[PDB]
């Protein structure tokens, strides 16, 4: 079977620029290949066939090059709309295979998250547990951190995180953290807090609450 | 126009096998082939069959033993089954089909079908309310939430006020607890002005379990 090798794995790219995706396939394919685009929670939508062939619907911008084993999908002028995975696949070769995907970043300027914690409600507690969430909402770049302090004693084990896939609207991520306790720990201490760190801010920002207040 | 809409995502057990429909509107199955593919984190997408105008089958040389596709060509149907399965036939199952009857350049697909393949039992989720905050409600803009915690399988699908709310959701990947249970939060910006008057219901649909849970988000008194 043919194998189609994709890199590299993440394209960052200003907007406005042209960007170009390479994809590669084990042994000669012709001009056998498809391009897919796969945007977040969709199902693929095809662009290119036959290397070059354009599709009905597709905008101009995207055009695909090459033949034999060394291939190009182009954006000309990338907008945030195109903000998703690509894809290629062959099918000179039986079976038809796909490569593993590059995924399309937009750059943006940088953004400091706006930051928002959550107490625990009170259904909730009523069944012995107390979530606490922390919202780190539309900062850029990617990278951010999140430290959990409870009466200023800094938390380790009792979290989990995720973050969003980019936004296709303004180019940012989201992040969420919850920090997961008994009722009755909760209840035996005072402050709980969430410290968060990011390329945006020159201090770390701090939300808290007093538990009752 | 072309349409490929699949059957609901569940749960089988090792061993076990999966069944899934696809119902096409906007062309016949007497003339198109209808293709199978799957997605998953370990091994990208794959094809896995394929079954022609005529009833003709072609199987991917991994599955020919254990898959079967037939249809009901009077009622538009496609039905993909696939025996013996294990946890790395954990996957969304895509139907589509081709722009020409005999071709492989996958012009219409369904919207996937997410395949759990575990021993666990499927688990319902528990929803809460992140109600907004007076002091954090940043530059006349308030955040809110809903917390769906402890369900097994994967997916649940959360929307807002019946999908009339988009702006400014955001849905988080879930994440699998120590319990081997997933948990997910759900979050809105919306203006502060409005929180008196306007009101915010979280729905959180979990097909495995067949439950539906609507969740009124409030400010606190």
């Amino acid at each position: 079977d043919i194998q189609m090798t994709q890199s590299p794995v993440i394209l960052s790219v200003s907007p406005g620029e042209r960007v170009s995706f390479s994809c590669r396939a084990s042994q000669s394919i012709g001009t056998n290949i498809h391009w897919y685009q796969q945007r977040t929670n969709g199902s693929p939508r095809l662009l290119i066939k036959y290397a070059s062939e354009s599709i009905s619907g597709i905008p101009s911008r995207f055009s695909g090059s090459g033949s034999g084993t060394d291939f190009t999908l182009s954006i000309n002028s990338v907008e945030s709309e195109d903000i998703a995975d690509y894809y290629c696949q062959q099918n000179n070769n039986w079976p038809t295979t796909f490569g593993a995907g590059t995924k399309l970043e937009l750059k943006r300027t940088v953004a400091a998250p706006s930051v928002f914690i959550f107490p625990p409600s009170d259904e909730q507690l009523k069944s012995g547990t107390a979530s606490v969430v922390c919202l780190l909402n539309n900062f850029y770049p990617r990278e951010a951190k999140v430290q959990w302090k409870v009466d200023n004693a800094l938390q380790s084990g009792n979290s989990q995180e995720s973050v969003t896939e980019q936004d296709s609207k303004d180019s940012t991520y989201s992040l969420s953290s919850t920090l997961t306790l008994s009722k009755a720990d909760y209840e035996k201490h005072k402050v709980y807090a969430c410290e968060v760190t990011h390329q945006g801010l020159s201090s770390p920002v701090t939300k808290s609450f007093n538990r009752g207040a | 126009q072309v349409q490929l809409k699949q059957s609901g995502p569940g749960l089988v057990q090792p061993g076990g096998s999966l069944s899934i429909t696809c119902t096409v509107s906007g062309f016949s199955l007497t003339n198109y082939g209808v293709h199978w593919v799957r997605q998953s984190p370990g091994k990208g997408l794959e094809w896995l069959g394929v079954i022609w105008s005529g009833g003709n089958t072609d199987y991917n040389t991994p599955f020919t033993s254990r898959l079967s596709i037939n249809k009901d060509n009077s009622k538009s149907q496609v039905f993909f089954k696939m025996n013996s399965l294990q946890s790395n036939d954990t996957a969304i199952y895509y139907c589509a089909r081709a722009l020409t009857y005999y071709d492989y350049e996958f012009a219409y697909w369904g919207q996937g079908t997410l395949v759990t393949v575990s021993a666990a039992s499927t688990k319902g989720p528990s929803v809460f309310p992140l109600a907004p905050s007076s002091k954090s409600t940043s530059g006349g803009t308030a955040a809110l939430g809903c917390l769906v915690k402890d369900y097994f399988p994967e997916p649940v699908t959360v929307s807002w006020n019946s999908g009339a709310l988009t702006s400014g959701v955001h849905t988080f990947p879930a994440v699998l607890q120590s319990s081997g249970l997933y948990s997910l939060s759900s979050v809105v910006t919306v203006p502060s002005s409005s929180l008196g008057t306007q009101t915010y219901i979280c729905n959180v649909n979990h097909k495995p379990s067949n439950t539906k849970v609507d969740k009124r988000v409030e400010p606190k008194s």
